[PDB]
């Protein structure tokens, strides 16, 4: 038991560290939405009436 | 003479299954008609 049974978990709080203060710099712009729209209508069989 | 009544059947029955739309529930816009009409003073 000795600093080498420590590298696997030096590298994955190392990955975790790089992955934090990478999306520190990484610079962030507002993007437009152009989905807009009511097309999810429903389908069925109309219920006549009878008479 | 037994088998004259189940062809009218079987085409009723198919004659059934061709949807046909109702507007018996569905109402449509309408105007007052205008009647002749003569005034004079």
């Amino acid at each position: 038991m000795a600093s080498t049974t420590r590298l696997v978990n030096d590298r994955k709080q190392l990955e975790q560290q790089v992955k934090d203060d990478a999306r520190i710099l990484a610079d962030a712009r507002g993007l437009n939405i152009t989905t807009v729209a009511n097309d999810s209508a429903t389908g069925g069989q109309a219920i006549r009436n009878v008479g | 003479l037994d088998n004259v009544i189940k062809q009218i059947e079987a085409l009723s029955v198919i004659v059934n299954r061709s949807e046909k739309a109702d507007d018996a529930q569905i109402l449509g816009p309408n105007t007052y008609k205008q009647l002749l009409e003569h005034l004079f003073s």
